[PDB]
């Protein structure tokens, strides 16, 4: 049994594209993720999504695209997709002025605070670190 | 007839807890390379859990770190598959 | 030349 | 040809991160008891990640919690699948 | 795109059941945990895996019986199943008189450190709180 | 009555 995909829409997915960054947090400009962003572009679009690009918010500007695209009605749509490329830490995301919770923008969407999208599966794809860790691998 | 509010999420993160993630200047990070390669070769043919078990293969063993210092040449990553999800998706 | 996020 | 240290585990959680874990006092935990339940009726016919989604539904539908206090009445869950896995896994 | 199952056995499934804790933990006896316990028992002798049932360790016990069943040799077998049925934390799970992380545990298992479990999946069932947050949830 | 694990 699997998720009802034939709604009127597929959904919205928004596209959070960090590169540069405030030198007050000491974090360096992520060179190559335009090229990141230009490709989940067509590729969303290819799978008829409704995509939105958005490109260096603060921190304060994501919690508020976020809550916005939360109120939206999604009852016509069959999913909701979000793409976040940052700098981050375990649990984090940066703006470009500083560190969210993933916690705050997924909270948003909670089966109970936003109620078109209840049932629904809530894509979100991450992009950036969790920590400072080193995978040395093992030769197979 | 309740659901948990914290059910149908999924993560799909870059890489395994504690980690870093990795980025080639110039094509893009590791993972979203991956990630749009296997949609567009099997959105029309795979169950998404297992169009990203495709992208955790193609990360684990396509891409390989180069640095000058010791401690960060010749570095893997896995990406880090958190599904809540309680249906199939399926793109076609 | 490879870059962390 | 090397793979990441961390490449293969999968983590199957009977609750996502931050939460309480139900159990029953007479029949067991939820998660367990509908994993066993779903790994019966489809450990011939299912990919592993399949078998953990209805796991995921049946956690997630089935079950509520009962406490004389309110704080704890009528409480929910939904286990937490974690992959790192590179291929599909099927016990036939 | 499958991993080889076919392998001379399934391979091990080692049960952690820890149901009763020391009074200096506070935590309180797990009822019901001996039904999971023989619950899945059944259920993997019956994907035709070598089941060892361990009831009430230690967080020395746990670690010490971790590194021993990771160095022995799996090269006969497909895969590896732990199951852990105790108290927990987010990434800790709990002996029977006190904690212990789970990446303690795991880290045995590590694809450089159990290398006769190279390329083959490790699986780990934990049944364990993870935090004293409730979800509430939503009616459908 | 439930428990909490």
């Amino acid at each position: 049994n699997s998720y009802k995909m034939d709604y009127p829409e597929m959904g919205l997915c928004i596209i959070i594209n960090n590169k540069n960054f405030h030198k007050s947090t000491g974090m360096t400009s992520r060179s190559g993720t335009d090229v990141d962003a230009a490709n989940l572009r067509e590729t969303f679009r290819n799978l008829k999504y409704e995509v939105r690009n958005k490109n260096d918010l603060t921190r304060e500007e994501i919690v508020e695209l976020m809550r916005d695209v939360s109120k939206e009605d999604h009852s016509k749509r069959s999913s909701f997709v979000c793409v976040l490329l940052s700098h981050g830490e375990e649990g984090i995301i940066f703006g470009t002025n500083g560190p969210v919770d993933l916690k705050k923008i997924t909270n948003f969407f909670r089966g109970d605070r936003c109620r078109s999208l209840t049932g629904k599966p809530k894509l979100f794809i991450i992009q950036a670190c969790r920590g400072t860790e080193l995978d040395c691998g093992i030769e197979t | 007839h309740k659901i948990p509010v914290e059910a149908d999420f999924l993560y799909a993160y870059s890489t395994a807890p504690g980690y870093y993630s990795w980025r080639n200047s110039k094509d893009g990070s590791w993972f979203i390379q991956s990630l749009c390669a296997m949609l567009k070769q099997y959105a029309d043919k795979l169950e998404f859990m297992h169009i990203l078990t495709r992208v955790n293969r193609k990360v684990a063993t396509e891409f390989e770190s180069f640095s000058f210092d010791a401690t960060f040449h010749a570095k893997k990553q896995i990406p880090c598959i958190v599904s809540m999800l309680t249906k199939e998706l399926y793109f076609y | 030349i490879t870059a962390k996020d």
